[PDB]
């Protein structure tokens, strides 16, 4: 079928032009279709924001005032956003979708990216391994871990195993702290199995462009 | 413009019952073609929304039959026939007779489980942690019901508040139990003139608090 996603910098300092690109595919954007721009503010208040069809009609909402512009390419059938003078009040997640005269958009709705405006600086994240300081009764289930602090903005994506491993996996919802994120997340796995059969996981950290894998080992 | 009031379900439901969300308007959506205009959304932790009805009663394509719409021009009712533990979340209704078509502050779907006991788990800081400065100390708690739950720490035996940050997860679709993780964090020199570090967790499954422990 059809596919969105949104691609874009996920950090914009105030004042600064915001632009965001969604890419589709298996369906051409040069049609009578609503492609709009939606997003989702911390508390997650979801809020219209435009939309252009039929490549030359462009619809927003009254509130964007005019800082807000919708334009598409049809060579590589992708629409953009672009929002002029963003604040901190613009900070949130952006999803693409399709809309249709009845308001049905089906499964047509992109990952969504988010957006954080803000001055601070990015910074990657530093990964440390959550082991068992000592022994207790196996022939059971054993819990480990990864702590993963310091990091802006969001977000990060936690795997374990590089994602052959996905049951028995709690990850945390990121707390911040002096203006920098940090997350835990667990895994439970078969004490009969670590730590021969070793486990890691694996952190992606998009906006600064890097990925950490930690092993996690006996202490 | 249009004001759209969602209500707040007053308690978890039982699995396999009749669920109702509410959601209503200061104008109708009615419109001049007879149709009503009022979308339905789910949205599940960490995912976008999902169309589940939209003209207000029309299910939208690959849509459970346990899910339908009813209502005025300005009162509407979404039916979720058999509730099951894959249906938590948050349900959002959307008008779509006139810009900007606006959203529903939501509405967030429990499910009654049978009351489980948290799994505690502690862990101390790591040799790489601490050869930064800094020492955290991490506990989590897994797979409990109800969400209600308190964790205290002590050093040495002695209460501490300062340094300690929670984050709970929402509920599990699968087995519908929550889970939470609280982290000690402190400075290295601290960590090094302490010996004792307790997590204490007092659920309702039980009088006595499930307390895990270790020594520097
Ligand atoms: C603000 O204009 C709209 O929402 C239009 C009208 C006409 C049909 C339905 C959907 C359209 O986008 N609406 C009632």
């Amino acid at each position: 079928e059809v596919k969105l996603s949104e691609s874009g910098p996920g950090l914009v300092k105030p004042s600064q032009s915001l632009s965001l690109t969604c890419t589709v595919t298996g369906y051409s954007i040069t049609t009578n279709y609503a492609w709009t721009w939606i997003r989702q503010f911390p508390g997650n208040k979801l809020e219209w924001m435009g939309y252009i069809r039929s490549s030359v009609i462009t619809r927003y909402n009254p509130s964007l005032k005019s800082r807000i512009s919708i334009t598409q390419d049809t060579s590589k059938n992708q629409f953009f956003l672009q929002l002029n003078s963003v604040t901190t009040e613009d900070t949130a997640t952006y999803y693409c979708a399709r809309y249709d005269y009845y308001g049905n958009t089906g499964d047509y709705w992109g990952q969504g990216t988010s957006v954080t405006v803000s001055s601070a600086k990015t910074t990657p994240p530093s990964v440390y391994p959550l082991a068992p300081g000592t022994a207790a009764l196996k022939s059971s289930m054993v819990t480990l871990g990864c702590l993963v602090k310091g990091y802006f903005p969001e977000p990060v994506t936690v795997t374990w195993n590089s994602g052959s491993l996905s049951s028995g996996v709690h990850t945390f919802p990121a707390v911040l702290q002096s203006d920098l994120y940090t997350l835990t997340s667990s895994v439970t796995v078969p004490s009969s199995t670590w730590p021969s059969q070793t486990v890691t996981c694996n952190v992606a950290h998009p906006a600064s462009s890097t990925k950490v894998d930690k092993k996690i080992v006996p202490r | 413009d249009i004001v759209i009031t969602q209500d707040e379900l007053s308690n978890p439901v039982t699995s396999g019952e009749s669920v109702s969300i509410s959601c209503r308007s200061s104008r109708s959506l009615l419109y001049k073609d007879g149709r009503t205009y009022l979308n339905w959304f789910l949205q599940r932790p960490g995912q976008s929304p999902q169309l589940l009805i939209y003209l207000m009663s029309t299910r939208a394509s690959g849509v459970s039959d346990r899910f339908s719409g009813s209502g005025s021009g300005t009162d509407f009712t979404l039916e979720i026939s058999r509730v099951k533990a894959e249906d938590v979340g948050v349900y959002y209704c959307q008008q779509f007779v006139e810009y900007p078509f606006t959203f529903g502050s939501g509405t967030k779907l429990e499910i009654k489980r049978a009351d489980a006991a948290p799994t505690v788990s502690i862990f101390p800081p790591s040799s790489e942690q601490l050869t930064s400065g800094g020492a955290s100390v991490v506990c989590f708690l897994n797979n409990f019901y109800p969400k209600d739950i308190n964790v205290k720490w002590k050093i040495d035996g002695s209460e501490r508040q300062n340094g300690v940050l929670n984050s709970w997860t929402d509920q599990d679709s699968k087995d519908s139990t929550y889970s939470m993780s609280s982290t000690l964090t402190l400075t290295k020199d601290e960590y090094e003139r302490h010996n004792s570090y307790t997590c204490e967790a007092t659920h309702k499954t039980s009088t006595s608090p499930i307390v895990k422990s270790f020594n520097r």
